[PDB]
């Protein structure tokens, strides 16, 4: 499901 | 069983004649993993390679004749006279 | 073609399903609703059926 | 239409078989020049500019024009594939 | 000769200008010739003060008011006729004064800014954009407002819903389930209908009692009482049931949204939208749509209502609410105005949003000018909507009447928020209202049908768009001769009476009187009419209306004989029909194709080149006279001029005609004598047999030209020339390149010629060894160049009447980049009429001519007189248009009484009066033999033989009568030119306007043999000269598959296709004397190899035994 | 042998089973008028009549041409195989009588003129409708057929 | 990898799908190297493997884009093997012909059934190198390149070329075609007498086979350039010898319209 | 020479992918502007995918059919004209793997 | 970024094109002459550099692009062939 958010989350 | 032309078609032994649909990914995902060799048998799917059709004159009961005048009907049969070691 | 017996190596296949779609576009016939019935068509006609079959 | 398309058409066990036979004799009606031919002497082939069709016309018009006669021979497997060319390019000149 | 018309229903008032529908439009759009002091903001007025005033307050510093003063256009930057040769579209300036305010010191007012350029109409209604004539075509949608519609799945009640256009104005929609849940989706997601009622002080109190108190579903709405006890929370209730992140306290938020300015507002305070708001229910509601700001508190004059009804809809009988959407009273068409001015307010958005951003750029007062806004916005949308747009196209312009049909048109597909291509069975179906208002006929045949459709004679948009119709008034007995053109909706109401009615000045005639109430075919009584209609041009289209007898062609054929006149090319032997409906002139003279006088005068000198009158009001102009221009089509434009010299002429009369104009009249085809009967199969099917004659009397024959065009690119392999040189060999080629680079004019240029010379590199990079060897043996020093040159395409070319270049030093043209120059060398040619060409009539006789035949031996009458035509009968029986038959026979009239006849729509001439014309013309035909002295041939007695055993003939008169009789019905004795004897039978002939098809390009005869190949696929290609190969259809795959064409297939499969390896092989393989070379394989499928192959799955084919084999022959072996 | 107007005969027999079926018809809305058919049975009363006027004449035109003109040009074309539908006949002497609405629902009034005389101009219009609504379907049928032409070559070549 | 309009190049979407993931697959590499923030190698590994499936095939998971101007898929794999866009369509839509021709067709009224009738300014294309060799062998030419140049402009067409044309032609046939082929009688072979003109003129029976009229219709001829071919063709497939429905017993060719009329 | 008669698909196997392969594509360059030439290890090159003009060389050290089914030194390029330049395939090795969404979707 | 790699120099460099394209688009009206941005820009700048430069500050049309009156027609096929005689 949709990448970007994962990294965004992932990092924070 | 009883099915519809469709379905029917859909779900012949060779992946070629199925693929001439637009379902070509499953057709294509499972003929691999399976190992499928796509005997050709009908003719559309043996229209994709270039091959002459199994039909028409592109019948095997036919595809292989022969003709020839009695006059080398005879030398052949000099080319086994001259078998005669001698 | 010709009145002769079927001569082998014919793709009869094929000339099965153009004859049985040539004739084709010249089917169907009717059924839409007239002015509130209670009631349901049954006689599927043209084209539209024989699919259904 | 063609003289004779229906004693061809019944001198062979199916259509597309008397089509190969006129087909690969008429090849080698030319493969091997034009003097391979069964027949040649009187009445045979002809056009009219000038009768020059006593050369080089129709390929196949010829070997429907022999088959049809009964001077040809043809089976599924008669003689030998390979020492027909052979004997073929020995007996016939032309190139 | 002489002109009598036919059947009378005092036509009372003129039909109106064919192309108000566009120009008219057009105008109230962009008012130029009127100063912004009148009282018109419409259109641009409106879009224009609709997107200025942008109050960008606080976000840190501005408060910027930049408002918006005068508007104006003025000065084009070329003439029309050099936004033809060169290739620029029609423009003109647009500008308007603006200043900026600041919350400091200063208000700039920096004038003129022209932020780009808006295109203009032509005197006559299409536009230019690039050289080609374009057109706008009309187009139809729903019209905003309010319905409500049978709910979709559940056979229980129905549910309604809002429309707003722009498509910003939320498209809502009501829907009640009683269990505890009521719905309206605005945006998505349902929610209390209440719960927004509320949003407006509507209380649960005075909502139940003062609504719906005659509805039981009020039950349905005070449901939530929860939330139904706070006024202003319900606006941030509500607006938290939404989802973005957004802050609870943004007072007047998105609720301004739902108020005025952009999303739900029609056009103009009036009409632009309350019009079906209101009249159709409610009563009033000030401003447009649900509008204000001036208190805080918000009024919505739009949901009460919708409810107010829908309740009323779901119950009981407040008249009979349900809403059909095909009604012409409830879908409205849009001019190109509103087309235009709305593509142009999607311009001030993406502006608004360019400049939004400068007013956080800019240092401090140096601003208003040009530091705020930029022309690249609006100046590549609106050029966006003429040039790609896809409601606009080519303007057909095969001739006059074409011009003026298109113009005219109206498409359903179009915005996309607006009826797409999915739907249509029920949307296609011709309305109970398209009587009068749109053709039951003209519309297109194919996928899209009832899409396309083009409007009624009469009809014409009122003022929103809502199709009317000239109907007449009439006062009990009384019939009124006052017109009032009456909308879809505002129709139903009354009981029209039909045209075709026997009055007696003013007063009906009969009893019984056929009228229509609301497409509802009755016999009605006198004292009921209150309407009646003002004649049969107004139920059909434009051209339907200038078919005979249309009245007599089964509708069906109608449309072809419609659509076939279109496709009338431009004969130059011009000519009007024996028999006219009537709007002869009016096409021609309110299309533009003839050149008409101001007003009186004389002449001073006619040139077929110039025509200047001498008005007697002292003064005197010339009017130039397109000779010979090319047509985007190709037919030929021409004015000659009729008026002669130092003639007294009178106003408004034509001086010159055009393309299509006769004597001023439309002449499309040309009359000439038919002879319905078989021949010697000539005319089997739908073939057609003509009289060289009409060769040898240049009738048949078109002016066409044709434009051939090169550029000298620049490669970087060299400059690209078009000099006089031909590298290789001879002079004899060079000839007409007389002119060093050019054609000469008026040179012969038959087909594979050199219509001009040009060279280029050779070799990609580098020269030949092979043919180095070669061009040192012969002489060494051969020009290393190409022969680029172009020449005249396969098949045909006339003689150059006309060359264009553009060199260096560029005066005003836009060479594209690495265009050095472009060349065009114009090609004329006086087609001919012969075989395998295709001609009708109005009827629908559309048939293609198979054999010219030489006078010497076709049908001729009894008086040497030898007919043109030969037309089968077997193409009338089925083909129910009897219609063609009448022309005939009166037309056979019209030639022995040397006159023509005009037979309007339905209230024509009658079998009668054509039979007793008839019988006046078999005096012209026979008196003169009684006179000349002759008797009757030792033939015509014997065909009265048959004449009688057939029984078109009273037993025992005398000969000479017998023939009366028969020649009435329209038949007389045919001798077979081929040998004297007569054909066994009386004939049918007479005088048949027929006009000649536009050859399409397809028409060109094509054909292959060996040319280039996709650079990807290797499947065949054609392109200037070589001609591009045919399409082996999969059904023609089959038919082949089906036969035991076993071979033939697989060589469309590879040899003529796919095979490189294979077409090599074969080619040569025939010149040299082979049977080809059995097919390699086809690329597609080597293709698919490696495209399979370039996901990770692998298809490597194999043999006998499961052992591989090498498709792509050994290429694949690595290294 | 060829084609002018005298060509399409009508039988004296047609102001008769127009006239008869005026009446018979005039009957029927008085069987309404009072109160002893339904509307659904008033109309269904009425179609069922012309349909059998119709189809009446249709075969008096014939007849006519069978006994008193059997070399009439329409007819000839009509009977020997060439050219020539009877429904087409009748349109063209007869009558076309009975076109339907939008709907499906076939009109209540008849088209009494045949293309002999001048099919008038609300009767032209309302012949309209099966125009579209038969030139939709047919460019229906043309695609549906080639569409299940194709099914049936696929589950059939081999 | 082409080129254009002068600066204007042309390339398959697939060059930038792939140069997508290689660089992605190079940072990765790239990035281990350099020490190993976890997060980020994960990030890489997860952009990549998104990158990794879009040549393989787009939109089954989502659509990338070149950058701005087009929303366009960049045509993934399957998308040019299935036709996921018409492709295949057009692809078994068949290919093209190369010795190929379309004309108007005309009523050829005392033509017989045999034959057929085509414009010799067509068949002379058609049959072309055919007619080289021709060329050649009579003296109107020395040699082939040459010979070509003679029938490179209608001009220098010396009026001997047409009598060539007829001998090559002399006993070959060709196929003729309607638009909407339904049945094997759709295509059939006829022996064409070089005619004057633009049009096709073809025989009256078999316009029942092919529904055709002449009001406009064209057809288009084929020529069988194999020996074998041309030997079936005028067999098996000559008109003149499928006289009968293959669909029914009733016979096709049919004495027809006016015919009829008459006897 | 030998007729085919049947056909297979089977899955790719790393040997099987690689073995197809006339190169590993490792870099991103298409072909610089300067010259209408292939990039250095990229989509487009002279010893991957094959030669870019007919019999002739890369730097043209050989320039006929003599020097048939032999290869050069200097820059590397076996050859017969183009046409192998487009039935030729190279590869791309991956850092970590990823599967083929056919068979996860 | 791009396709077709282009050098960092001749990027600062389209930057300013891009630019002064602007900055004449600001005051003339008539979008710049490659004269005007010649001029404009700096030194060794022509009217066939400017030109020249532009081409290149392109972008790659797709092969693969619907054309004509474009439903199936796919671009490609219109491309012809060279190296194969
Ligand atoms: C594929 N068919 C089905 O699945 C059938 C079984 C089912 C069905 O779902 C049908 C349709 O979805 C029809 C859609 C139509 C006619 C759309 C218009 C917009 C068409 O208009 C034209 C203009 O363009 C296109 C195609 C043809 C057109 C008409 O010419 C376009 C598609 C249909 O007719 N069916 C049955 C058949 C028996 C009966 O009719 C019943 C009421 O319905
Ligand atoms: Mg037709
Ligand atoms: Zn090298």
């Amino acid at each position: 499901k949709i990448s970007t958010s994962d990294p965004v989350r992932q990092y924070l | 069983l009883l099915m519809g032309v469709t379905k029917s078609a859909l779900s012949t032994k060779s992946w070629l004649s199925a693929a001439s649909f637009q379902n070509t990914t499953h057709v294509l995902t499972e003929a691999a993993i399976a190992g499928k060799k796509d005997e050709l048998i009908g003719l559309k799917e043996n229209v994709i390679l270039g091959r002459l059709i199994p039909a028409g004159t592109g019948s095997d009961f036919v595809r292989f004749t022969q003709v020839v005048d009695q006059k080398t009907l005879k030398a052949i049969e000099e080319a086994r006279k001259e078998a005669v070691e001698a | 073609s010709m009145a002769r017996p079927v001569s082998i190596g014919e793709a009869v296949g094929i000339v099965a399903a153009q004859s049985i779609g040539e004739p084709g576009t010249q089917l169907t016939m009717r059924t839409f609703h007239t002015g509130g019935v209670a009631g349901a068509a049954d006689i599927t006609q043209g084209l539209p059926r024989v699919i259904e079959l | 239409a063609e003289p004779g398309i229906d004693k061809l058409f019944g001198m062979v066990d199916s259509k597309y078989r008397l089509t190969v036979v006129v087909a690969k004799r008429a090849q080698q009606l030319l493969r091997h020049g034009f003097k391979n031919t069964v027949l040649e002497p009187e009445e045979r082939p002809k056009m009219q500019t000038l009768e020059g069709l006593f050369d080089d016309p129709n390929a196949e018009t010829w070997a429907m024009k022999e088959l049809l006669t009964g001077r040809l021979v043809f089976g599924e497997n008669l003689v030998p594939e390979d020492r027909l060319q052979k004997e073929m390019e020995r007996i016939y000149p032309g190139e | 000769m002489e002109i009598k018309r036919f059947g009378r229903i005092r036509e009372v008032i003129p039909l109106p200008p064919l192309t108000e529908i566009q120009v008219e439009s057009y105008r109230r759009a962009l008012q130029a010739d009127v100063p912004p002091e009148k009282r018109e903001n419409v259109g641009i007025q409106a879009a224009f003060r609709e997107t200025f005033p942008i109050e960008e307050e606080d976000k840190g510093k501005g408060g910027l008011v930049l408002d918006f003063l005068e508007y104006r256009l003025g000065e084009p930057p070329f003439p029309q006729d050099e936004c033809r040769e060169k290739d620029l579209t029609y423009q003109a300036p647009l500008y308007a004064r603006l200043q900026l305010i600041h919350k400091d010191t200063g208000l700039i007012k920096e004038d003129e800014v022209f932020l780009g350029h808006i295109p203009l109409m032509t005197e006559d209604g299409s536009f230019i954009i690039n050289g080609a004539d374009r057109v706008i075509v009309s187009q139809i949608h729903r019209s905003p407002g309010v319905y409500f519609t049978p709910d979709p799945a559940r056979p229980g009640r129905y549910i309604a819903s809002i429309i707003p256009l722009p498509k910003r104005g939320p498209w809502i929609d009501l829907e009640v389930e009683p269990n505890g849940v009521v719905s309206m989706k605005v945006n998505k997601r349902k929610f209390p209908l209440v719960l927004l009622l509320r949003v407006l002080g509507y209380d649960q109190e005075t909502l139940a009692r003062e609504l719906g108190a005659y509805g039981e579903l009020v039950q349905g709405l005070m449901d939530e009482s929860v939330f139904a006890m706070r006024p202003e929370e319900a606006l941030i209730r509500l607006f938290t049931l939404l989802r973005p992140g957004d802050p609870p306290k943004r007072d007047k938020a998105v609720a301004y949204v739902y108020g005025l300015i952009a999303d739900p507002r029609r056009y103009d305070l009036g009409e632009a939208g309350r019009y079906k708001a209101e009249e159709k229910l409610g009563i009033r509601l000030s401003g447009r749509t649900l509008a204000r700001f001036e208190d805080g508190e918000f009024k919505d004059e739009v949901f009460l209502p919708t409810l107010r009804y829908l309740f009323a809809l779901t119950a009981g009988v407040p008249g009979h609410e349900v809403d059909d959407i095909d009604h012409l009273g409830n879908r409205r068409i849009r001019t190109v105005g509103e087309l235009m001015t709305d593509q142009f307010r999607v311009g001030l958005a993406r502006l608004a949003r360019g400049v939004r951003e400068r007013m956080l750029m800019g240092s401090e007062d140096s601003l208003t000018p040009a530091k705020l806004v930029n022309s690249r916005p609006l100046e590549a949308a609106i050029r966006e909507f003429f040039s790609r747009s896809q409601l606009s196209q080519f303007k057909d312009e095969t001739n006059p009447l074409s011009s003026l049909r298109h113009k005219r048109r109206i498409s359903a597909l179009g915005p996309g928020g607006l009826t797409r291509e999915r739907a249509g069975f029920d949307v296609r179906d011709v309305h109970r209202t398209h009587y009068g208002r749109i053709c039951p006929v003209e519309t297109p045949e194919g996928a899209n049908i009832g899409l396309i459709t083009s409007l009624a004679a009469y009809a014409r948009v009122d003022e929103l768009g809502f199709i009317r119709t000239p109907y007449r008034r009439v006062v009990g007995g009384v019939v009124t001769d006052e017109v009032v053109y009456m909308t879809a909706t505002e129709e139903d109401r009354y009981t029209i009476a039909q045209a075709n009615t026997p009055l007696e000045g003013n007063r009906i005639a009969a009893e019984r009187v056929v009228a229509r109430r609301k497409g509802e075919p009755v016999i009605v009584s006198p004292e009921e009419v209150e309407f009646m209609d003002v004649s049969p041009k107004q139920v059909f289209s434009v051209n339907t209306n200038l078919i005979p007898f249309l009245e007599h062609d089964d509708a069906n054929r109608a449309l072809m004989g419609s659509n076939m006149q279109t496709q009338a090319v431009p004969l130059i032997r011009a000519q009007a029909p024996v028999v006219m409906t009537g709007l002869e002139e009016r096409v021609v003279r309110d299309s533009l194709a003839a050149l008409y006088a101001e007003e009186d005068g004389e002449v001073a000198k006619v040139d077929g080149n110039r025509i200047v009158v001498r008005y007697e009001d002292g003064r005197l102009v010339e009017y130039p006279l397109r000779r010979f221009y090319r047509s985007n089509q190709g037919t030929a434009l021409d004015q000659r001029p009729r008026v002669v010299v130092g003639q007294r002429v009178r106003k408004g009369d034509l001086l010159a005609d055009g393309p299509a104009s006769e004597n001023g009249f439309l002449a499309l085809g040309q009359n000439v004598l038919v002879a319905i009967m078989p021949f010697d199969g000539y005319n089997f099917e739908d073939a057609i047999v003509i009289s060289e004659e009409l060769l040898k009397r240049d009738f048949y024959t078109s002016i066409h030209i044709e434009r051939y065009e090169i550029e000298a690119r620049d490669t970087k392999l060299g400059p690209e020339r078009i000099t006089r040189d031909i590298p290789h060999l001879s002079e004899a080629a060079l000839r007409d390149l007389d002119e060093e680079g050019v054609v000469r004019i008026g040179a012969e240029v038959k087909p594979g010629d050199i219509l001009v010379g040009r060279t280029s590199f050779k070799g990609e990079s580098e020269p030949t060894p092979e043919e180095r060897l070669l061009r040192s043996i012969f002489g060494e020093k051969a020009r290393d160049v190409k022969d680029t040159s172009l020449r005249v395409p396969p098949g045909e070319g006339g003689i150059v009447v006309r060359t264009v270049r553009l060199r260096r030093g560029d005066p005003g043209v836009e060479l594209k980049p690495g265009v050095r120059e472009v060349v065009r060398v114009y090609v004329a040619q006086k087609r001919k009429l012969q075989v395998g060409d295709k001609l009708a009539n109005r009827h629908g006789n559309k048939g293609v001519v198979a054999k010219i035949l030489p006078v010497e031996d076709m049908p001729h009458l009894p008086d040497g007189t030898p007919v043109d035509v030969i037309l089968n009968p077997l193409g009338v029986p089925s083909r129910m248009n009897l219609g063609q038959i009448l022309e005939t026979h009166l037309g056979l009239a019209g030639y022995f009484l040397g006159q023509r006849y005009i037979s309007p729509i339905f209230d024509g001439a009658k079998e009668p009066e054509i039979k007793e014309l008839l019988a006046q013309a078999f005096e012209v035909y026979f008196g003169k033999r009684k006179g000349e002295g002759f008797g009757v041939d030792k033939r015509e007695v014997e065909v009265l033989r048959r004449a009688e055993k057939l029984g078109l003939v009273t037993p025992g008169k005398t000969p000479e009568e017998q023939l009366k009789e028969l020649f009435l019905q329209g038949k007389v004795v045919l001798y077979d030119g081929r040998t004297g004897e007569p054909i066994e039978g009386p004939i049918v002939v007479g005088q048949m306007f027929i006009m000649k098809l536009y050859h399409m390009v397809e028409d060109k005869m094509h054909a292959r043999s060996t040319g280039p190949y996709s650079l990807i696929t290797q499947q065949p290609l054609g392109g200037k000269a070589q001609f591009g190969g045919q399409r082996f259809g999969e059904m023609e795959v089959w038919a082949l598959e089906a036969y035991g064409a076993a071979h033939t297939l697989q060589e469309m499969l590879t040899l003529k296709s796919d095979d490189i390896e294979g077409r090599n092989a074969a080619y040569e393989a025939i010149i040299k004397g082979e049977d080809v070379p059995e097919p390699s394989v086809p690329e597609s499928f080597r293709v698919l190899v490696k495209e399979l192959q370039a996901l990770a799955l692998d298809v490597q084919t194999l043999d006998e035994k499961d052992n591989p084999v090498d498709i792509f022959e050994g290429l694949a072996s690595k290294r | 042998i060829t084609i002018g107007i005298d060509d399409a005969v009508i039988p004296e027999e047609k102001k008769q089973y127009l006239e008869e079926a005026d009446r018979k018809l005039l009957q029927i809305e008085q069987a309404y008028e009072m109160g002893f058919l339904t509307d659904r049975e008033r109309y269904d009363q009425i179609l069922q009549l012309w349909t059998e006027t119709t189809e009446k004449v249709t075969q008096a035109v014939f007849k006519n041409f069978e006994e008193n003109y059997p070399f009439n040009p329409l007819y000839v074309m009509a009977q020997s195989g060439a050219r020539g539908n009877p429904q087409q006949i009748r349109q063209l002497c007869g009558l076309r009588g009975l076109m339907q609405k939008p709907s499906g629902e076939t009109f209540e009034v008849p088209v009494r003129s045949s293309f002999r005389e001048g099919l008038t101009v609300l009767e032209y219009f309302i012949s309209s409708h099966g125009a579209r609504k038969g030139g939709a379907d047919t460019a229906l049928r043309t695609a549906d057929s080639g569409y299940l032409t194709r099914k049936l070559v696929d589950v059939t070549h081999e | 990898m082409v080129q254009v309009d002068g600066g204007r190049f042309a390339t398959s979407d697939l060059n930038d799908l792939y140069r997508r993931l290689i660089n992605r697959n190079n940072r990765l590499k790239k990035l281990l190297a350099q020490g190993a923030p976890e997060i980020i190698i994960r990030n890489e590994k997860r952009m990549l493997q998104e990158a990794v499936d879009a040549l393989l095939d787009n939109g089954r998971r989502g659509a990338p884009v070149t950058n701005p101007g087009s929303d366009r898929p960049l045509r993934s794999l399957t998308d040019i093997l299935s036709g996921k866009q018409g492709r295949f369509r057009q692809n078994l839509l068949g290919k093209r012909v190369d010795y190929s021709g379309r004309s108007v067709i005309v009523v050829g009224p005392q033509l017989k059934l045999h034959q057929c009738g085509l414009p010799k300014r067509m068949a002379l294309e058609l049959f072309k190198p055919f007619l080289l060799k021709k060329m050649e062998e009579k003296g109107i030419a020395p040699n082939v390149k040459a010979a070509r140049r003679m029938l490179e402009r209608q001009r220098d067409i010396k009026d001997e070329v047409w009598d060539a044309l007829e001998e090559v032609i002399h006993g070959k046939v060709v196929l003729l075609n309607r638009a909407p082929t339904l049945h094997r009688l759709g295509i059939q072979a006829f022996q064409p007498v070089l005619v004057e003109g633009q049009s096709i003129q073809l025989h009256p029976l078999v316009c029942e086979a092919f529904n055709a009229d002449f009001d406009g219709d064209q057809m288009a001829v084929h020529v069988p350039l194999s020996s074998f071919a041309q030997a079936e063709a005028r067999i098996q497939m000559l008109s003149a010898h499928n006289l009968l429905s293959p669909a029914s017993g009733e016979p096709l060719a049919k004495p027809s319209r006016d015919i009829i009329l008459g006897l | 020479k030998k007729e085919v008669r049947k056909v297979r698909i089977a899955l790719a196997s790393p040997e099987k992918i690689r073995s197809w392969s006339y190169g590993e594509v490792e870099k991103p360059e298409t072909i610089n502007y300067r010259t209408l030439k292939p990039e250095r290890d990229g989509l487009f090159d002279e010893r991957i995918f094959g030669p870019i003009k007919d019999y002739e060389c890369a730097c043209g050290k050989y320039k006929r059919q003599r020097f048939e089914g032999k290869v050069c030194e200097r820059c590397g390029v076996e050859v017969t004209k183009s046409i192998v330049r487009r039935y030729r395939m190279g590869h791309i090795e991956l850092a970590t793997p990823a599967a083929h969404i056919w068979f996860v979707k | 970024a791009r396709t077709i790699r282009i050098p960092v120099h001749m990027v600062e460099t389209i930057n300013k094109l891009s630019r002064t394209a602007r900055q004449l688009q600001q005051e003339l009206g008539r979008e710049p002459t490659y004269e005007e941005i010649a001029e404009a820009m700096g030194p060794g700048w022509d009217a066939k550099r400017v030109e020249e430069t532009l081409k290149i500050a392109q972008e790659p049309v797709s092969l693969e692009t619907p054309i004509g009156d474009e439903k199936d027609s796919f671009y490609g096929d219109f491309i012809p062939d060279e190296h194969l005689p």
